């Protein structure tokens, strides 16, 4: 049986609840597993690539994507509602904050400028929301490292170590069986792939996986050696071979 | 009957708009929020529902907020629709100061900011906000103040309220022990008792909560938006002997 | 009526990837007169059954061909006004192809400014598609052309075209010719060879009298423009036709 | 087919298979409510006349204005939905005044009646390709009693549907059907002014629930010389007792 | 007449060993007149300070709009403003009005509370960020002060040793300027405290 | 049925419904009253005080003032009340600007009404569940005046009115005790006619009343609770019987 | 009535150990099941709205 | 049970409505349109030369087969082939051909097929947010010979998904084809294909969509494209007569 308070959004039901949001959050739980957990000196962001056919180059499209040098992301759920989001997220650093403050933003003020790009599409009929989720993760220099979630409702729960998708609670069950307070990044990184060996089927190599880090500056990625203070990025995607040895260390 | 529930401009024959009242049960899902009016400084309070272990519930205040150095808020309702009308309020208070060069009174923005929540229960295919507030202020005309705003647009001034879940008792427990003097430190020891005795759990930790305080108490008079940190509610919390 | 839900509107898709309101418009063309166009070695000739409901109608001035700027013609079979709404967009944009480029509009580039327009109606919701299927061709730098327009938005290049209720018939007599004459008819036998057909295609409506109309465009006999007929040319073509079928 | 009126009723722009659209025909039924009205024309004077529906004994009944001035030589009545009147007449006068600018003359009466009827037609396209301003075609059925030089003394019936008529002796509202037959058979072309004011204060008696006095009624009479005036109470009570002094003999 | 050459005000900024110094003048009035002994041309937002010159409307009107903002950036990010953003904000908050602009010579001064550093800068009326380290000025009498401040400021100065070289740089100039100089004011700044002194000079 | 949803569409009778359904919402709200004599006009409203925590210095007072020489009351729901006033007083104050003669009261009520007859025209907008009472003199005139608005967009002049809850008791009470051709002629008498008009329905409370009067010279005043208890209790003597 | 499971549940430990009797301890863990495992039963969402 | 509560309780005529399964169904019903022609294309890489093939049916004789074609030269270095009805292929073709252009007017070079599949697919998403337009019932392929990446194939569907395959086919008959080159690649482990000449690589791709397709093909039933540096174009009919003589 139906409910007649679910085909639309602006309608309250007697339990004071709205219709379509509750189902979008199910559109992600049916989706693949993705995560990101935290450490003392860096943050990790991971997921896999359930390549549909064997002939699809699984490299021409990145689950992970850069927003600012210090900030990166990953989704779990629907795809096209990701690359349409970020293309109007990173801008908003370059539009609402940067040009009137000179510098790229913190990590949470970025989120506020995502989550209303997420909430513009849940206030008027004629708009399906974004059936996705996000794990924004980055760094700045008065509150420090960080991790953040962003649901389609526009709410952004923060977190420390978390995953999402179908293989969530199996993973979240596992993190605190392995998570601590004083953990370090290269210790927090092999955790976040042996977390993913359970929520998987078949092959578990660099060409069926991709993840990221956050750390100290990576000026070799910068390009314009000669300035003393412009320490370059803080975000780097680990290549295949840089992963494909760690597994044999495991 | 022919079901009059589908737009907030339909007017059932008995005269009552259904789709407003629904909002006023979309609030019970929220997390409690309390404020008592002292004789020498208001107190506020709060409580959270979700308190799993691996999420930073230390710095992130999600309910308590400010509007300026005089005014504070405690929310109870949907969270997508709190940023929308608490930045607007900040943007209203400044744009009063900016063009009368004196501070905002409470009875203005509560009067304003509630008419906004009435501009949506009337026109368009819009929805009404699922929101409530507990204002806490100061101003020359009346001094200490307490106020409240439903998701309709109707507001009323009070002396002590709880919103959100289980207010029924939390008013009842409150109204039969609220003395009328209630020095500030004697107010906090009341607010915890209400949340201690009304909630669903039995732990009432330091992480689940936040409660702040307004204070005129300094010499060379001025206002102090004192928000409390996790480390000192523990002093509040051991001191009572929970 | 496979789907009682997926027909009340447009801009939807059935479970079988279809939209049926187009598949019902096409049944409004079928309830319309016949119209054809033959391709020739130099140009084209058009034609139509022009029915008459009474004796009271004036002859030869309730015409049905609409002539676009001097070098392409358009004939209908269906609901006329949605048609005449359509040329009256094709008669204006072609100017806006001229005043930027100064050449008369070619034929294909005239199609895509129609075949792309019609497709717009069949993707919104606040509109209705067209109940026509109009033929149009003409002459340009690179020869002749001839096309069919169809309310799905499709158009394809035809040596011969026929619509209306005389579809299944005239799709035969235009198959015969293109076997006899691969070498290209001339523009003074196709015409009378058209009249043969509309007098053969009438016989779904042997009840009622009617009137015959022709319009023709080819370089030799006209110097590359569009034009009606008159005089011995059509009168003999009449005399040619009802002869052979008696 | 029996579901011809049940479903094609509510949207304005739905032809029913009988050709007709209903939501206008219901607007006509509105003015059948309200309080009645009459208009009689003459070679000497036009006259109106109404009841008032005494609702409570403490109201100040100069307020509900079923009759108005609209210009010095025109006057209206209305037996319909009230609030949709004051959106009408604040247009109808505005033409007459505007007309006194662009053409400097007392406007005719029918043109005014044609400007109204080209206003209620705005649930659609008006004359000059206009688009829309409402969706609620409203019941204010008027009687436009006026004078102009070309044709003398006139009245009209202006309806929401747009189409109007130059009635000579009309009566609209709730007490119509009992009246408009009664005025069918007592309208000469050679009456006076005061051979009509008594008349319209006889039909109004029998048709209305209560008895007749000054309080529950009034009337008006324009004239090319004086203008629109709404008569006075004690003046009307003169005519009422005059009538009785005619009845018994 | 130019807008910049009407009312009259002179401001100065100067770096020092873990200290800075900023000052301004108090005269104000129409062309060839003076009305008020008392118009604090200098302001402060958070720990970060600011000083303005030129037309008085666009003094009083820039105070408010910047005060409209930093009381949001504190509420929104839970952290005060520091200068090296503020100095960018005043550029783009003026370069939006490249046409129909304001008529100001601004300054800025403050410490960066992370690295304990000092900082100052200057600007023009459409946002050219000058980042001199020794000093920077603005006002009607700039040409009468880039000379009698250059020769007087060494590097690596001490607060009161740095104080008295502002005032004399500020007094011997304003006493020569034509449209300024009814009483002054100065601020000396350290990492964690501030004090206000006035100064003595002529009158009318 | 089907015809009892919207505003655009009519019954097969003529009735337009939603407007009729608002006025049912009036009657789920507290009373009000308005009386006039010759040198005075008055107004009353039964409030509540049914809660103790609520501070009482800012008591919910139906009354509002549009200008010096005008007052107002309402009924219905109050989320909308704040609106009409906030557009009403604007309009009075954007009149003397534009004209330097304040409002003929009949000009005002045709703007409180006017804002209701625009919010009953088009779907996508709701009416006002409200019904007012005006009271104020003109400038440079003595004639005391009183109207009421109503979400249908109409209005009429009234010598005495009572709206809100249980008004169908108070009217007939005022149909005897009044007489149009001999009004009260003193500022005490209208109040006594007005107080005992509340006492039928108000559980013989006296903290549950507010009265506010109006006079020429731009005069208005609210009365004192202790000034009512002697206007209350002295009546009770007069029904010692 | 949850208690009726407790006083039952306590003895169930002794059954597992084959002891017949109990003490306070065999109750002090019962609370760990009916109460905590009601809060650790269905509080396992994180998505919610304030 | 699958679509039973779908076909009954709405969820199949509005785009912007989710089902409690999470599935929205309208776009998942668009794909049935792609196969409304019974047509089946193909594409493969090269050393520097790319190719795409399509049937070109034999309807009633009256057509003028010069114009029936589902191969649209978009710009230079670019091309595309559709899978779906013609009209809903043009509006995608033309929204592109006026999009490669302005780029070259606004950025100073010609777009690749990367962006051209990310842009046009960044739109078909949008039209599955709003009700502007029914999503175009197609699934379209792109080709190019880029300067920085070499050959490149890409693909786009009505949701917005896009990936650059190494080789692929489409239509009603993917499984038969796709296996008849998936197995081919695991032989040699070359993402590309040998036979330097754009000529010799055609005859590879023809014969694989003969043995695994289900019949034999003439010159007229086909139409074929090709991409080479500086150009994109179509072809003649002799390439098969110089096949079966060798065999």
């Amino acid at each position: 049986m139906t409910d007649r308070y679910s085909f639309s959004l602006t309608t309250f039901s007697p339990s004071g609840k709205l219709g379509q949001i509750d189902y979008a959050l199910t559109a992600v739980k049916q989706g693949v597993t993705s995560l990101g957990i935290k450490a003392t000196n860096g943050v990790v962001i991971a997921t896999e690539k359930k390549s549909s056919s064997p002939l699809a180059m699984s490299e021409t499209l990145s689950k992970v994507s850069l927003l600012t040098p210090d900030i990166g992301a990953v989704y779990s759920g629907m795809g096209p509602d990701y690359r349409v989001l970020v293309d109007k997220s990173r801008k908003v650093a370059h539009t609402s904050y940067k040009r009137i403050y000179g510098e790229y933003p913190p990590t949470k003020l970025l989120v506020s400028e995502v989550a209303k790009i997420m909430q513009e599409a849940t206030q008027s009929g004629g708009v399906r929301p974004f059936g996705v989720s996000l794990l924004i993760a980055g760094h700045d220099e008065f509150n420090g490292f960080s991790l953040y979630q962003v649901d389609p409702s526009g709410s952004y729960f923060p977190w420390k170590a978390t995953a999402i998708g179908k293989g969530s609670v199996a993973a979240k069950t596992f993190l605190e069986k392995r998570w601590n307070d004083e953990l370090e990044l290269e210790d927090a990184i092999h955790i976040a792939l042996l977390t993913l060996k359970e929520s998987v089927e078949g092959e578990f190599n660099g060409d069926t996986i991709e993840l990221a880090i956050i750390g100290d500056e990576n000026p070799d990625l910068l390009g314009y050696t000669g300035i003393p203070t412009d320490k370059g990025p803080r975000f780097r995607k680990l290549t295949s071979q840089e992963i494909n040895d760690r597994l044999e260390a495991l | 009957s022919r079901r009059y529930d589908s737009r907030t401009t339909i007017f059932s024959p008995e005269g009552r708009l259904y789709q407003v009242e629904y909002a006023l049960e979309s609030i019970s899902h929220a997390g409690t929020a309390i404020g008592i009016m002292a004789s020498d400084g208001i107190v506020l309070a709060a409580e959270r529902k979700v308190t799993s272990t691996l999420l930073e519930q230390d710095t992130s205040t999600e309910k308590l907020y400010k509007l300026n150095d005089k005014i504070a808020v405690a929310v109870a309702g949907l969270t997508a629709d709190a940023e929308i009308l608490i930045n607007t309020a900040r943007i209203h208070a400044q744009n009063y100061l900016k063009t009368y060069n004196e501070d905002i009174p409470v009875e203005i923005l509560v009067r304003r900011l509630s008419d906004i929540k009435q501009g949506y229960t009337q026109h368009g295919g819009l929805r009404p906000f699922g929101v409530s507030f507990i204002y806490a202020g100061y101003d020359d005309r009346y001094g200490y103040q307490l106020y409240t705003s439903n998701p309709s647009g109707n507001y009323t001034g009070w002396k002590a309220i709880s919103v959100g879940a289980n207010t029924s008792a939390a008013q009842t427990l409150l109204q039969m022990d609220y003395k009328d003097d209630m020095k500030v430190d004697d107010a906090i020891e009341l607010a915890l008792k209400t949340l201690s005795k009304t909630t669903d759990s039995s732990a009432l930790t330091y992480d689940r909560l936040e409660f702040a305080t307004i204070r005129k108490g300094a010499n060379d008079g001025e206002v102090y938006q004192k928000i409390f940190k996790p480390q000192e509610i523990k002093d509040i919390l051991v001191k009572t002997g929970i | 009526s496979i789907g009682t839900g997926y027909d009340l509107s447009n801009s939807v898709f059935s479970p079988d990837g279809r939209n049926f309101q187009v598949e019902y418009a096409v049944k409004a063309v079928e309830n319309g007169t016949t119209s054809i166009g033959i391709k020739c070695n130099d140009g084209v000739v058009f034609a139509v059954e022009k029915l008459i409901t009474s004796k009271l109608l004036v002859p030869q001035k309730n015409v049905k061909i609409q002539v676009v700027d001097r070098h392409i013609g358009c004939v209908y079979s269906g609901l006329i006004p949605d048609g005449r709404h359509l040329v009256n967009r094709g008669r204006e944009e072609a100017a806006s192809f001229k005043k930027l480029y100064k050449t008369p509009i070619p034929i294909p580039a005239f199609a895509d400014r129609l075949g792309q327009y019609v497709q717009a109606h069949t993707l919104y919701n606040s509109v209705r598609p067209f109940g026509v299927s109009t033929i149009f061709g003409g002459v340009d730098k690179n020869g002749a052309h001839l096309y069919m327009l169809e309310p799905s938005g499709s158009y394809w290049g035809y040596k011969g075209a026929a619509t209306g209720k005389g579809r299944q018939s005239a799709k035969a007599e235009l198959e015969k010719l293109v076997d006899h004459h691969p070498e290209g008819l001339s523009a003074r036998e196709a015409v009378k060879q058209a009249a043969k057909i509309i007098y053969l295609a009438h016989e779904d409506n042997k009840e009622k009298d009617f009137e015959l109309e022709i319009s023709w465009c080819s370089l030799s006999e006209t110097n590359g423009l569009h034009k009606f007929v008159k005089g011995d040319l059509l009168q003999e073509a009449i005399d040619f036709a009802q002869k052979e079928i008696n | 087919m029996f579901l011809t009126r049940s479903e094609y009723d509510r949207g304005v722009s739905t032809f029913s298979p009988e050709g007709r659209l209903f939501q206008v025909e219901y607007s006509l039924e509105a003015i059948k409510l309200g309080s009645t009205a009459i208009g009689i024309a003459t070679k000497e004077g036009v006259v109106l006349g109404v009841e008032k529906r005494a609702t409570s004994p403490l109201l100040e009944s100069d307020s509900i204005e079923k009759i108005v001035e609209i210009d010095r030589h025109i006057g209206c009545a209305m037996s319909g939905l009230t609030a949709d009147a004051r959106s009408m007449i604040e247009h109808a006068r505005t033409a007459a005044v505007t007309h006194n600018l662009y053409y400097d003359e007392d406007i005719n009466v029918e043109s005014l009646t044609q400007s109204v009827c080209d206003l209620a037609l705005r649930f659609g396209e008006g004359a000059s390709g206009e688009e829309r301003l409402m969706s609620r075609p409203f019941g204010v059925a008027l009687l436009i009693a006026g004078h102009d030089a070309d044709d003398g003394y006139q009245l009209f019936h202006a309806e929401p549907s747009g189409t109007f008529y130059r009635y000579n002796a009309k009566a609209i509202g709730s007490g119509s059907e009992g009246a408009q037959a009664e005025l069918l058979n007592e309208w000469h072309s050679s009456l006076t002014l005061k051979e009509a004011e008594l008349l319209v204060l006889k039909i109004l008696k029998q048709v209305m629930e209560e008895k007749l006095d000054e309080n529950n009624a009034q009337l008006s009479c324009i004239t090319k010389q004086d203008g629109f005036k709404i008569y006075d109470n004690e003046k009307t009570a003169e005519l009422i007792k005059e009538l009785k002094e005619k009845e018994a003999a | 007449s130019d807008p910049s050459s009407i009312n009259g005000g002179i401001v100065v900024a100067m770096t020092g060993k873990d200290c800075v110094a900023i000052a301004c003048d108090l005269r104000l009035g129409s062309q060839s007149l003076g009305v008020s002994n008392k118009f604090e041309k200098i302001f402060h937002y958070g720990h970060v300070f600011l000083g303005i010159t030129g037309l008085a409307t666009d003094v009083t009107t820039l105070n408010e709009m910047f005060r409209y903002k930093t009381n949001l950036y504190k509420l929104k990010e839970e952290r005060a403003i520091e200068p090296e953003t503020f100095t960018q904000l005043v550029s783009s908050s003026l370069y939006e009005r490249r046409f129909g602009p304001y008529f100001v010579g601004p300054v800025v001064a403050g410490i960066n509370s992370k690295s304990g550093k000092p900082f100052i800068a200057g600007f023009d009326l459409i946002g050219c960020i000058d980042e001199a380290k020794d000093f920077i000025v603005s006002g009607t009498a700039s040409d009468q002060l880039f000379g009698m401040c250059e020769s007087l400021y060494e590097p690596n100065l001490e607060p009161e040793d740095l104080f008295e070289t502002i005032s004399q740089a500020l007094l011997n100039a304003a006493d020569r300027d034509a449209l300024s100089g009814w009483g002054a004011v100065v601020y000396i700044i350290k990492k964690d405290e501030v004090v206000k002194r006035y100064l003595k000079m002529r009158q009318d | 049925s089907g015809y009892d949803r919207a505003l655009s569409i009519f019954s097969p009778d003529g009735h337009i419904f939603q407007v009729e359904y608002a006025l049912e919402a009036v009657k789920r709200g507290t009373c009000a009253v308005g009386v006039k004599g010759k040198n005075c006009v008055v107004l009353g409203c039964e409030r509540r005080s049914t809660l103790k925590l609520q501070d009482t210095r800012i008591t919910p007072s139906k009354v509002s003032k549009i200008d010096s020489h005008v007052v107002l009351s309402f009924s219905g729901l109050n989320a909308d009340s704040r609106i009409l006033i906030e557009k009403a007083r604007v309009e009075a104050q954007s009149h003397r600007l534009t004209l330097e003669d304040p409002v003929t009261v009949e000009y005002l009520t045709r703007y409180v009404a006017g804002v209701q007859q625009r919010y009953t025209q088009s779907g996508g907008v709701r009416p006002f569940g409200v019904s007012t009472l005006i009271a104020g003199f003109d400038p440079r005139d003595d004639e005391p005046k009183l109207y009421q608005t109503e979400p249908s967009g109409i209005y009429s002049s009234w010598s005495a009115q009572t709206i809100g809850r249980n008004s169908k008791t108070v009217r007939e009470f005022l149909e005897k005790n009044y007489d149009r051709k001999e009004p009260p002629a003193t500022v005490e008498e209208c109040v006594k006619l007005t107080v005992r008009s509340l006492l039928e329905v108000v559980q013989t409370g006296a903290k549950n009343i507010e009265i506010t009067v109006v006079k020429p010279d731009s005069d208005i005043v609210a009365l004192s609770s202790e000034e009512i208890n002697q206007y209350v209790t002295q009546i009770e003597q007069e029904k010692q019987e | 009535a949850d208690v009726k499971g407790v006083c039952t549940e306590a003895g169930m430990y002794a059954l597992r150990e084959r002891r017949i009797h109990v003490t306070q301890e065999d109750f002090e863990l019962a609370v760990g099941k009916v109460m905590n495992k009601n809060q650790e039963t269905a509080i396992s969402v994180a998505k919610l709205f304030k | 049970s699958g679509a039973a509560a779908a076909s009954a309780a709405g969820y199949d005529r509005h785009i912007t409505i989710f089902s409690p399964e999470g599935r929205l169904y309208q776009v998942e019903y668009a794909f049935k349109a792609t196969n409304q022609t019974n047509i089946n294309s193909l594409a493969v890489r090269g050393k520097d030369c790319t190719v795409v093939i399509s049937q070109k049916k034999v309807p009633d004789k009256l057509l003028d087969p010069t114009t029936v074609s589902y191969i649209f030269c978009i710009s230079r270095t670019i091309g595309m082939v559709v899978n779906g009805p013609i009209p809903d292929a043009r509006n995608a073709a033309l929204r592109a051909k006026a999009e490669a252009a302005e780029f070259r007017y606004k950025y100073g070079y010609d777009m690749p097929c990367d962006v051209l599949a990310k842009r046009m697919a960044n739109l078909s998403q949008i039209y599955t947010q709003r009700a502007y337009m029914r999503p175009l019932g197609v699934i379209l392929t792109f080709v190019s010979v880029d300067e920085e990446l070499g050959p490149s194939i890409y693909k786009t569907d009505p949701a917005g998904y896009y990936v650059g395959y190494k080789a692929t086919a489409t239509g009603p008959k993917q499984q038969e084809i796709t296996t008849n080159l998936e197995n081919h690649f695991k032989k040699s482990k070359i993402d590309h294909i040998n036979e330097e000449s754009w000529e010799k690589v055609v005859e590879f791709a023809i014969t694989h969509m003969i043995d695994a397709l289900g019949t034999e093909f003439s010159k007229n039933d086909l139409e074929v494209g090709v991409a080479t540096k500086d150009k994109f174009f179509t072809l003649s009919a002799e390439n098969i007569e110089e096949r079966l003589v060798a065999i």
